[PDB]
């Protein structure tokens, strides 16, 4: 087996990032569902 | 309109859950 | 709840009886049992108090919920039929 | 039943706004 | 479905042979401290 | 019916006996049948599982 | 030691894996994966099966208009019986499904998987140095599953008698079994009920005593138990108590599984019918007779064909 | 030094862990596990480099240094070790005590070389051809107890003597 | 459409099981 | 069956989200 990978990194995102993401998804949903239902 | 309901539900669940899992891991 | 209670009784007895220390201090090795059950089943107990409280919580909840069901039946409120399938 | 879906989406968005206002992450 | 039969047979035989040789590899138990 | 039932029950019980005795014999041969040594636990020599 | 075999063996046998694999895992994992995949797919979508083999299909798939509580994987059709029915012996995939092959596939793979799991439960226990016989305690549910899925169909001569892989199917199986054989009035099922109830009782009581004693002591709990009921000075040590806890339910389930297998060869429970007779020959009904009437109703409604 | 004597014969962090009394996993046990794992890793690392030193020096014919090095590598053998494949002994343990058994032969110590190779056999040095064939150990091979221990640990598969005797009768 | 609801509930439950297995919180 | 759908959806959204809010606050 190979040696431990040297360039292993972890992803992070703070509360502002979560709020931005949730708001984006919900805004896109409320905008597009009206046309999806048709 | 079942396709619309399932598409909307998937779009709400999968990405928001995705983000929530990452944030839970961060903290 | 009842079947899970029997399951917990059997598993706890077998686990405690199969991780003894050779011969105060706890007789059985908690770390060994935790490792064993976390590698086989996937999840294993880490706190003794929580485990011995779970063994209490299961049957009580099961029988209380069954009692609520029997109360429901006492007035003939019975989950008898599915209208759509009928 | 589409109406309930629309109201659910609107109320959820409002909840996101409320949480963004009152539960802010303190800097650093 | 001869093709599927042969495919299932070969996968099963591979698994069983590996299963056996895994144990044949293991060395016998012994007591060092005795 | 008597033959089949009796001998199935006896065969099943003797299979359980095989399990028990084989496990005990292997453990005794390995040397840790009496219990863990409480000083040199093989689990302790392994890294934490995360 | 870089040979493919060497590194593969090290990987499989290593405890570094999140879930220990072991050699038994080699057969355990793929079998369970196949069983669960086929089970999920059949439950979600599958055509009706001819369980009774007289061209009266029984819908059991979730997608064909039935609920979770009602959805089930119908057992193999009565026509095939004990014959081995993979895909490739079937004339076609549609006919394979109509007859009910996926139940046979699932049950075979599941039995192999559970046996291999029982084995790995010993193998890992040997690795860590702990005592080996946790598998023995596991032999009870495995024995019951084998009795329900394999031994009883063998006794009855057909695979259609195996427990359907569903909830309402399980209730139907239990009711039909009570109809054919007096499962309720059989001493081994009585021992099984005793085992389950005693397991629940002992789990609750032991949890209460230990959690109450853990304050910041076992002598106090021992005295509590001794003073509560007239019984005094038993299970003085944790070893005997924790062995008894494992010994009661395991023996109960062993006995109930053996009772099921015994009934597989038509050795029914007690038959107390016309047990009480007055003078000059009349029949006085007892509770066993009302049970018999219920069995009559179940059995007569079970025989779908003439 | 262990090495010299044998050639001649030719808590601060653990108090939290000592949670084990309370039957809890906790965090102290994790720290102890990590410390034990890293200590073990360094242990076999240094045993390996000591074995490299031993072979390099044996190439120089300094059997004294090779022997002290080989009686030192055995010294740090962990107690109650169960291998990944149920070995019960680290893989080096069997080879090193074979080489020391060779080295003892070079020292004209056949009597203790017999015990060294007996202990090598106990560890599961399942390779039987060289011990019979290797000329390097031939000096100790002359002793009858060498063949006695080889027989009790490598029995003839077929009793030619017994079958011939039965044929005679 | 009830089938999609049932399937969503089932797969959601399996997701919870998966996360409870592989993403455990290291105690203390 | 609109009532069943809305009741189920409410029971999946309100409590699980409630738990998630508290857990996010804890970490
Ligand atoms: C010929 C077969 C055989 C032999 C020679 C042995 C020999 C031994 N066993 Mg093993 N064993 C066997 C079969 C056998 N066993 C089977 C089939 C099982 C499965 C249940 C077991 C399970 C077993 C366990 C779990 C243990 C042993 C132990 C022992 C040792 C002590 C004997 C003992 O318990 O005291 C004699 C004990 C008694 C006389 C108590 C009898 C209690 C039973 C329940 C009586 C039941 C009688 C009843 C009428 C039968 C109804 C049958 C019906 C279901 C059809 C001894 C080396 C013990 C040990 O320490 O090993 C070193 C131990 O812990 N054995
Ligand atoms: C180790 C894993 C494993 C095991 C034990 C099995 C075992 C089985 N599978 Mg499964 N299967 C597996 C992996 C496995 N499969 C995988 C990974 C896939 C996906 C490709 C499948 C896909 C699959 C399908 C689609 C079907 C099966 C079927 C079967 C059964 C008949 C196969 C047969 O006749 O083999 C015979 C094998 C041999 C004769 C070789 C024997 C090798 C040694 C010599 C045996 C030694 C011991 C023995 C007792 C003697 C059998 C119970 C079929 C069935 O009807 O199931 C009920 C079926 O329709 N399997
Ligand atoms: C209150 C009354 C009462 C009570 C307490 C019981 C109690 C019991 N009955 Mg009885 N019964 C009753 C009334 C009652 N019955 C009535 C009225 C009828 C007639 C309608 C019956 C008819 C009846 C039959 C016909 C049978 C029972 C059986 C049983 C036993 C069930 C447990 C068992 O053996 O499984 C043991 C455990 C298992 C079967 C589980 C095996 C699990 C496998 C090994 C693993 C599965 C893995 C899983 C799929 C993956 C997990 C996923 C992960 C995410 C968690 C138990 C002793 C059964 C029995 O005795 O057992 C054979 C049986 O066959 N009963
Ligand atoms: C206070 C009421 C009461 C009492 C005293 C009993 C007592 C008993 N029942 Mg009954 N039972 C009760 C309520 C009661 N049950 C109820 C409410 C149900 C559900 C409707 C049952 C269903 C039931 C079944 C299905 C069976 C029993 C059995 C038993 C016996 C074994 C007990 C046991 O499991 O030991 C556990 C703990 C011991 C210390 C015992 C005579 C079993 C038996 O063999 O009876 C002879 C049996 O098969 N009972
Ligand atoms: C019906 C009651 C009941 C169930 C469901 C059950 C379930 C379980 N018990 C286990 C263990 C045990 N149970 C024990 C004693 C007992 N268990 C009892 C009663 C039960 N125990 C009783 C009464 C006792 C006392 C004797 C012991 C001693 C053990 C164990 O050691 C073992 C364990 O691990 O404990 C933690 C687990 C074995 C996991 C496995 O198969 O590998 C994993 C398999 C996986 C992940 C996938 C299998 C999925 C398959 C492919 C599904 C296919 C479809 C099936 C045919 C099922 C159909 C479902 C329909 C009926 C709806 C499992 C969670
Ligand atoms: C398409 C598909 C997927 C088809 C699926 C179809 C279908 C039928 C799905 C299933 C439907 C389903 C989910 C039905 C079940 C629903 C149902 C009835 C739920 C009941 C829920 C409920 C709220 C009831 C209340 C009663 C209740 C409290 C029950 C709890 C039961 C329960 C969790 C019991 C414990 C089970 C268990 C396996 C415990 C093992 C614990 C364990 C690992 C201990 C090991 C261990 C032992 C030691 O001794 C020590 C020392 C240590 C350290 C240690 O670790
Ligand atoms: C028709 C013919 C019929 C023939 C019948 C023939 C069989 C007669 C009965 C024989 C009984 C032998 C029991 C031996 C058990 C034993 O040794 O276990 C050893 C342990 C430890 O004993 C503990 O052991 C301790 C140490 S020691 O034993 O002294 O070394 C000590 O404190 C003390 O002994 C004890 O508490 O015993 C126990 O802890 C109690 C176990 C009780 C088992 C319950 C079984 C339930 C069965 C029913 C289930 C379904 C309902
Ligand atoms: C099938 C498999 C699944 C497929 C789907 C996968 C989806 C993956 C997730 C995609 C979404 C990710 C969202 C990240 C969200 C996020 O956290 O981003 C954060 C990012 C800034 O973050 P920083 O780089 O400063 O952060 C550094 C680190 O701390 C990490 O955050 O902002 C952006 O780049 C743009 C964000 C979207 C745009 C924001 C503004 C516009 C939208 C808002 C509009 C409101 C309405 C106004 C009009 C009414
Ligand atoms: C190779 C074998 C693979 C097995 C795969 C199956 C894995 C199952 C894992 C179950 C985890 C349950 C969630 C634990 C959540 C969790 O994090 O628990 C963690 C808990 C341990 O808690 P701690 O000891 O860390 O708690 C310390 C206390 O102080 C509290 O903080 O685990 C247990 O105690 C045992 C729980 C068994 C419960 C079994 C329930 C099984 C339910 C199965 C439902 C199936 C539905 C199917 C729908 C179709
Ligand atoms: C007929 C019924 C079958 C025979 C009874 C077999 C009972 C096996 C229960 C296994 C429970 C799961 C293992 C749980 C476990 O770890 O057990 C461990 C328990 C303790 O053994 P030790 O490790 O102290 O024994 C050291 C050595 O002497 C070998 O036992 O084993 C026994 O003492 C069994 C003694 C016979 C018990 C006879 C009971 C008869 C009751 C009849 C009424
Ligand atoms: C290699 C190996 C391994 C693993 C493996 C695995 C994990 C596997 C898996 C596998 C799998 C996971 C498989 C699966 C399979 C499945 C199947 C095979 C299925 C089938 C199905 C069917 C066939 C169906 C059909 C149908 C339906 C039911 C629907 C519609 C209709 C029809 C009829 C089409 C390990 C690492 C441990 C070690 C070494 C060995
Ligand atoms: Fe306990």
């Amino acid at each position: 087996m190979a040696r431990p990978n040297p360039n292993k990194q972890v992803v992070e995102l703070n509360r502002t990032s979560l709020y931005w993401g949730l708001l984006l998804i919900f805004v896109l949903a409320v905008l597009f569902s009206s046309y999806i239902f048709n | 309109n079942i396709y619309g309901l399932t598409a909307t539900a998937l779009f709400i669940i999968i990405p928001t859950s995705f983000l929530l899992i990452l944030y839970v891991k961060t903290a | 709840g009842v079947l899970g209670a029997a399951l917990l009784c059997a598993i706890h007895g077998a686990t405690v009886e199969n991780t003894l220390f050779e011969d105060a201090e706890e007789t059985y090795s908690m770390v060994t049992a935790n490792r064993f059950w976390s590698q086989i089943f996937g999840v294993a107990f880490s706190n003794k108090r929580w485990l011995h409280f779970f063994m209490l919580l299961v049957p009580v909840t099961g029988l209380w919920m069954s009692a609520i069901g029997v109360v429901g039946l006492a007035l003939n409120l019975r989950a008898y039929d599915f209208v759509s399938q009928e | 039943m589409e109406a309930l879906v629309y109201t659910f989406l609107l109320v959820g968005t409002l909840g996101i706004i409320f949480f963004s206002i009152f539960f802010r992450d303190p800097p650093r | 479905m001869l093709t599927l039969k042969i495919f299932v047979y070969t996968v099963v035989t591979f698994f069983v042979c590996l299963f056996i040789f895994g144990f044949l590899s293991n060395d016998p138990a012994r007591n060092p401290g005795k | 019916s008597w033959l089949a039932c009796s001998h199935f029950c006896l065969g099943f019980f003797f299979f359980i006996g095989h399990l028990w005795h084989a496990g005990r014999a292997r453990a005794a041969a390995a040397g840790f049948e009496k219990g863990i040594d409480r000083f040199d636990e093989p689990v302790l020599s392994m890294r934490p599982l995360d | 030691n870089s040979s493919l075999w060497a590194r593969f063996c090290e990987w499989i046998t290593s405890t570094e894996n999140r879930l220990y694999i072991g050699w038994f895992g080699v057969i355990m994992i793929p079998c369970l994966l196949t069983a669960t995949s086929v089970f999920i797919i059949a439950f979600i979508a599958a055509p009706p099966v001819d369980i009774d083999g007289i061209r009266e299909p029984v819908s059991g798939s979730l997608l064909y208009g039935n609920n979770i509580i009602t959805g089930a994987v119908i057992p193999t059709s009565n026509a095939i019986g004990l014959h081995f029915y993979p895909i490739w012996e079937a004339a076609s995939l549609d006919e394979w499904l109509y007859n009910g092959g996926p139940y046979q596939l699932i049950v075979c793979h599941f039995l192999l998987g559970v046996y291999c799991y029982m084995g790995r439960e010993w193998e890992l226990s040997f690795r860590l140095g702990m005592r080996p016989w946790i598998a023995v305690a596991y032999s009870a549910p495995v024995a019951a599953a084998s009795a329900v899925f394999l031994v009883y169909p063998i006794g009855q001569g057909s695979f259609s008698d195996g427990m359907p892989l569903g909830i309402s199917g399980t209730f139907n199986f239990m009711i039909v079994f009570q109809a054919e054989h007096n499962i309720l009035m059989h001493p081994f099922h009585m021992l099984g009920v005793a085992g389950v109830f005693g397991g629940s009782l002992f789990s609750a009581m032991h949890g209460s005593l230990v959690t109450s004693s853990l304050i910041r002591n076992i002598v106090a709990a021992h005295g509590y138990f001794g003073r509560l009921i007239f019984q005094y000075a038993s299970f003085n040590n944790s070893r005997s108590l924790h062995f008894f806890l494992a010994a009661w339910p395991v023996i109960g389930i062993w006995f109930t599984a053996l009772g099921l297998s015994t009934m597989a060869f038509n050795l029914n429970g007690f038959n107390f019918n016309q047990s009480v007779v007055d003078s000059q020959g009349r029949v006085l009904n007892t509770w066993a007779d009302i049970i018999n009437r219920a069995n009559l109703g179940m059995e007569v409604m079970h025989e779908r064909n003439a | 030094n262990f090495g010299q004597i044998m050639y001649a014969i030719r808590d601060a962090a653990e108090k939290q862990w000592k949670e084990r009394a309370g039957g809890n996993y906790g965090a102290g046990t994790k720290e102890i596990q990590a410390r034990n794992y890293v200590q073990r890793k360094e242990n076999e690392r240094k045993r390996r480099e000591m074995f490299d030193d031993a072979l390099a020096k044996f190439k120089e014919n300094d059997i004294q240094g090779a022997l002290v090095e080989f009686e030192n590598i055995i010294a740090m053998e962990p107690r109650n070790f169960v291998g990944d494949n149920f070995s019960r002994n680290t893989p080096i343990y069997k080879v090193t005590q074979y080489n020391i058994a060779c080295c003892y032969s070079m020292l004209d110590q056949v009597e203790e070389a017999i015990k060294s190779l007996d202990a090598a056999m106990l560890s599961g040095f399942d390779n039987y051809d060289q011990i019979r064939r290797d000329k390097n150990l031939s000096k100790a091979r002359a002793n009858p107890k060498f063949q006695a221990v080889l027989d009790k640990y490598d029995e003839p598969v077929v009793n030619w003597n017994a079958v011939k005797a039965t044929f005679g009768a």
